């Protein structure tokens, strides 16, 4: 019966919470008490990339750690040469309401998406010298929130239709559809081994998916508002989330629960972006109060601030070698910090 | 700088030129967001995205409707929002009032003005002369309301219609007047389905929106 | 991608001519264009260059003052104006497209040339002038330069070209290490400043001709003498 | 010529 | 006059100091913003012109409580007056665009060229530099023994330039209210800006260049009209950052 | 209908969990091993930063 199975859901809910409390012997704050703090992290704006005439929603770094792509509501993807500030490409978009962008690991493709519900793949290095739409991936019934390449032929897309999809770009069809979120999926992050990825939705839950099998291994629930940003730890055994409750949280994949909470009474605004450092000792988070905060991932202590933007910090990324961090804002500027 | 980094710098400067030239066109177009529940006659005003272009008095206008708790942040720098209400289906005016209240008090729409069209004022007239359906069932405060003496702008229409017509408008203005701080304004209008002045009305209201933005640039308002 | 060129013919000394090249099949307005000639039996020499947007024009000192380069971007055509023609102005004239951004490969496409028959600098040398190589054998082609092509940005600005008999030259290596698009992986390049090598492992037919090494560090652009491979 | 009624500040050059 | 001369020169030191610290912050704050709209560009330029003018008011005020050499007064003059006229023309340029924003609001925000304010400001800096060269050529070292009528013609244009700026300020402000009428902060700000300019900006500049050829009095002209104008001018420069930026 | 919720909750409930103390140490040990490689924690010299 519909009521009979309803109790079976709550019976297992306390059975899961029983296993989580059995495995919570100590806390990460207890173990990392006798470790040296990082001190004060003083980063300076090394570059200011200008040219976007509207607010910036997304940026992504290339794997060479020199090229990055940026998306703006003006309707254009710009590819910057961060070292020399030069623009490599300016890609006009069919729809101006872009919400995300991605950079293929090979460097051959960039992706894009927004309110048109279409993930558009662009061919960066072809003959004819220009940039062309390689493929348009239709099939989502809600807006596209985030997208990441697994390879040159496989991309993963999240959407406001409460689903995530895995696409074969050659054919143009969803290979796998991931279901289980009850709200608008807002972000995803790919594991270093690319066999798993985490999702974050507006139901205040994070879900760990299996790219191959196609199912949901784990569900993490500690937040109390929309989860806007998600990111793996470099180790691949943990990930960090940022929500509208002015709170970051660290979840352990193997312990199946939250380890640490990054909160401060002075912050009351939401978190738009999150990223880690190369070692995993720095948690960087962009906020709605115009600035970015660097956290010690192991001690829940602020280590610095990146206050150099005149509007909301929308996107944020760290280079693959850890040499720099880039921030984008609604003030239409990108800044490289080192 | 090497030989082909000067050429890279020169190519970058040509990209800046096209970006600047394309943003000049974007500055001469006014952008609108179209909003309103289904059955409101939303797609018959100017008689995931469905863009629509129209111009009036040599000014470009560019209107969007999305077919909202999250994506509404993208439309944070729009010139106005056009909210459309079926002012004749009394069963759902409460939904229209809570839908309008969420938009008005939204955190990212604090400086965006709303142009309020009340479609189906020809169907509101039939529902009030016939007398079969009354406001007072759905809104108790109707029996104690009276058309203001100063406000007598009803040309050639029945007195019973003008009271219900003005009561429905107040239910939306009082939401706007409550918490707006004067940083954004609600412009109300009445339209039936076939009013051909709807472009002029958005224009006159958008000209008032640009005037207030210009006054605040110079610390006059 | 095509670059067909027209003009040519016999011109008396002191005469004048106009050489035109038309592009078809690529975004012509975003490519810089070069004129490179080779004398009837001699090597490759660089003439002129016009940037995208026509903002930068360079000439070789031999033709400076009496040669004008121009382009008509809407009509997809490149020009060269001959004035005060000389007996040293007889050559196969080639048109070359170049695009310069981070990671680009300039001098990708050369065009079939036209023949005109008119009746300091980085000197860089290919000491070997002729090499007979048996098929299937590794062969190394080397050239050196007067100064270092290694720049402060870590880019070494040396390029390798191949000219098969009766053919326009094509690019093999750009910036001394990178293979061009559509080139077998058996081609490799290496070397430090002022000492460079091109290795052809598992040599085959249709892999013979004259090999040139161009420097792109500074203008004027300099080519090598040409180390040729014969069966 | 320069008027004789000028003060010190009125001879500015 | 020895009683008043010390009283007004000390009071000018205080105003000049508070004005300079109010103009350094405006130059610093407006020199850091990335957007810097049309209004901020005039305010940035007027803060610059008020920095030079108040610095000249502060150097001469300090070396007046002491008895220092007079070589400064001949070299600090064509800087103080160059900055003074640059400021009065930037007040008139703010009022004019404040009126154009109201008369044609769509044109102002959609069709007004993005570099009008920068180009107008370098014209007004140049028009002041030209006016100071003209005053030096015709009243100074070069045309010294020629005649005094060439100096008097130059002083005539300075008065003409000062009145024309007044008509631009008052005309631009007046059309704004006529358009608005045909709403409290608007009337408060327009009359405050017009009065501070009329009663603290123009008196100096008009009394100096008019009374430079009308023999009035040794005592009334100097000790009651000149020093008060000097104080009032320093007051006007020390309040423009408050009237125009900090509100 | 609602049997997917109980089928999903069952698969999620049948997994081996390491203790939080063990999980914290692995994070701690990864950070120490890679602490000498990231520039943002301990800044690289002025001649090694490409920015
Ligand atoms: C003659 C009495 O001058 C003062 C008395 C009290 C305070 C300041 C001043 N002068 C000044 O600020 C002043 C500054 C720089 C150069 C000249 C100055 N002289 S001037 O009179 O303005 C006259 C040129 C118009």
């Amino acid at each position: 019966e519909l009521d009979q199975l309803r109790q079976e859901a709550e019976q297992l809910k306390n059975q899961i919470r029983d296993a989580r409390k059995a495995c919570a012997d100590a806390t990460l704050s207890q173990i990392t008490n006798n470790i040296d703090p990082v001190g004060r992290i003083q980063m300076r704006t090394r570059r200011t990339l200008r040219g976007h005439l509207a607010k910036i929603y997304a940026m992504h770094w290339g794997t060479d750690s020199r090229l990055l792509v940026s998306a703006s509501q003006d309707g254009k993807l710009i590819i910057w040469d961060s070292y020399t500030t030069n623009k490599v490409h300016a890609i006009p978009l069919r729809s101006s309401w872009v919400m995300t962008c991605a950079y293929a690991p090979s460097g051959n493709y960039v992706a894009c998406g927004g309110l048109d519900n279409i993930c558009s793949i662009y061919n960066l290095k072809t003959r004819e010298g220009n940039v062309r739409v390689s493929r348009e991936l239709a099939g989502h019934t809600g807006y596209l929130s985030c997208c990441r390449f697994l390879d040159d032929n496989q991309i993963v897309t999240s959407s406001g239709d409460t689903t995530c999809a895995l696409w074969d770009i050659e054919t143009g069809q969803q290979t796998t559809t991931f279901t289980g979120h009850t709200g608008d999926v807002m972000s995803l992050s790919l594991a270093p081994d690319t066999r798993l990825f985490v999702s974050g939705a507006c139901d205040a839950s994070a879900k760990l998916w299996d790219v191959r099998e196609g199912m949901c291994r784990q569900t993490f629930t500690g937040h109390e508002s929309d989860i806007n940003a998600i990111c793996f730890f470099p180790n691949g055994n943990a990930f960090a989330t940022g929500s509208d409750d002015a709170t970051c949280r660290l979840f352990d994949l193997r312990a199946d629960q939250e380890l640490m909470t990054y909160s401060h009474d002075n912050i009351i605004c939401g978190i738009t972006s999150v990223s880690f450092s190369k070692s995993g000792r720095l948690l960087l988070a962009g906020y709605d109060d115009f600035n970015c905060n660097v956290w010690d991932a192991l001690k829940a202590d602020r280590a610095g601030v990146l206050a150099g933007h005149d509007n909301r910090v929308s996107c944020l990324g760290v280079t693959d070698d850890g040499m720099a961090v880039a921030t984008g804002s609604w003030d239409s500027f990108l800044k490289i910090w080192n | 700088v090497s030989a082909e980094d000067k050429a890279a710098a020169e190519r970058s400067k040509m990209i800046d030129k096209n970006l600047r030239e394309d943003g000049e066109k974007a500055r001469r177009t006014l952008r609108l967001l179209l909003l309103g529940a289904d059955n409101s006659g939303k797609s018959t005003i100017v008689k995931g995205i469905f863009e629509t272009k129209f111009q009036v008095d040599k000014v470009n206008f560019h209107m969007f409707d999305v077919g909202r708790r999250k994506w509404i942040q993208c439309f944070n720098d729009v010139t106005a929002i056009i909210f459309v209400v079926d002012s004749s289906d009394y069963n759902r005016l409460q939904e229209a009032l809570n839908d309008f209240k969420s938009i008005w008090n939204n955190r990212w729409l604090r400086t965006i003005s709303v142009i309020l069209f009340l479609n189906k004022q020809d169907l509101l007239a039939e529902k009030v002369l016939a007398g079969k359906s009354k406001i007072e069932d759905y809104f108790p405060e109707f029996a104690r309301y009276t058309t203001p003496e100063d406000a007598t702008p009803e040309p050639g229409e029945d007195p019973r219609v003008t009271r219900a017509k003005y009561f429905i408008r107040k239910e939306f203005v009082d939401i706007s007047t409550a918490s707006g701080d004067g940083r954004h304004i609600c412009y109300p209008h009445f339209t039936c389905a076939v009013d051909t002045e709807n472009a002029r009305r958005i224009f006159n209201d958008c000209k008032d929106i640009i005037l207030q933005m210009n006054l605040r640039e110079y610390n006059l308002v | 991608v095509q670059l067909v060129e027209s003009g040519g013919g016999l011109v008396q000394p002191g005469g004048s001519r106009k050489l035109s090249c038309s592009a078809s099949g690529f975004a012509f307005s975003s490519f810089g264009m070069h004129w490179v000639r080779q004398a009837p039996e001699k090597g490759l020499e660089w003439v002129a260059y016009i940037s995208s947007g026509s903002g930068t024009i360079y000439y070789a000192d031999t033709v400076k003052g009496r040669f004008t380069i121009s382009r008509d971007d809407p009509k997809n055509t490149l020009f060269l104006q001959m004035t005060s023609l000389r007996s040293e102005d007889t050559a196969m004239y080639y048109c070359v497209r170049s695009i310069y951004y981070y990671g680009s490969s300039p001098f990708d496409f050369w065009g079939q040339g036209t023949t005109l028959t008119v009746s300091s600098d980085i000197v860089m040398t290919q000491a070997t002038s002729s090499v007979p190589v048996t098929p299937g054998e590794s062969v190394s082609i080397s050239c050196r330069s007067s100064k270092s092509l290694l720049h402060s940005n870590g880019n070494t600005y040396l390029y390798w070209f191949l000219q098969r008999p009766g053919q326009s030259p094509q690019l093999l290596i750009y910036r001394m290490s990178n293979l061009a698009s559509g080139v077998p992986d058996r081609f490799s390049g290496s070397g430090s400043g002022t000492a460079f090598t091109l290795t052809i492992s598992r040599l085959e037919a249709e892999d013979v001709g004259v090999y040139y090494c161009m420097q792109h560090l500074e203008y004027p652009l300099t080519f090598g003498a040409g180390t040729k491979l014969e069966l | 010529g320069r008027p004789e009624w000028w003060m010190d500040y009125q001879k500015r050059y | 006059c020895y009683k008043q001369t010390l009283s007004l020169t000390v009071l000018t030191c205080i105003v000049s100091l508070v004005g300079l610290t109010g103009n350094a912050v405006v130059l610093w704050l407006l020199g850091c913003r990335m957007r810097r709209n049309a209004f901020s560009i005039y305010i940035l330029n007027l803060a610059a012109a008020d920095f030079l003018f108040l610095s000249g008011r502060l150097i001469y005020s300090l070396l007046s409580f002491i008895s220092i050499p007079h070589t400064i007064s001949k070299i600090l003059y064509p800087v103080m007056m160059f900055s003074y006229f640059a400021g009065l023309s930037f007040l008139s340029a703010v009022s004019t665009e404040r009126c154009l924003s109201v008369l044609w609001p769509i044109w102002y925000r959609c069709h007004r060229p993005t570099h009008l304010s920068a180009v107008v400001c370098v014209l007004l800096w140049a028009l002041s530099l030209l006016r100071s060269i003209l005053e030096w050529m015709l009243c100074g070292f070069l045309f010294s023994g020629a005649d005094s009528a060439w100096c008097q013609t130059s002083d005539f244009i300075t008065v003409a330039w000062l009145i024309f700026l007044c008509v631009v300020l008052c005309g631009s402000s007046l059309v704004l209210l006529i358009r608005i009428l045909c709403l409290t902060r608007l009337y408060v700000t327009i009359l405050l800006t017009v009065l501070v300019f009329l009663l603290c900006g123009l008196p100096f500049g008009i009394q100096f260049f008019l009374f430079l050829w009308i023999h009035v009095d040794r005592e009334v002209l100097f000790c009651h009209v000149h020093l008060v104008s000097i104080f009032l001018s320093a007051l006007n420069s020390s309040a423009n950052p408050i009237i125009y930026f900090f509100v | 209908q609602a049997r997917k919720l109980v089928e999903q909750l069952k698969m999620e409930a049948n997994i081996d969990r390491i203790k939080v103390s063990k999980a914290a140490a692995d994070l701690m040990a990864y950070c120490e091993a890679h602490a000498k490689e990231d520039p943002l924690l301990t800044p690289v010299p002025a001649s090694e930063n490409p920015f």
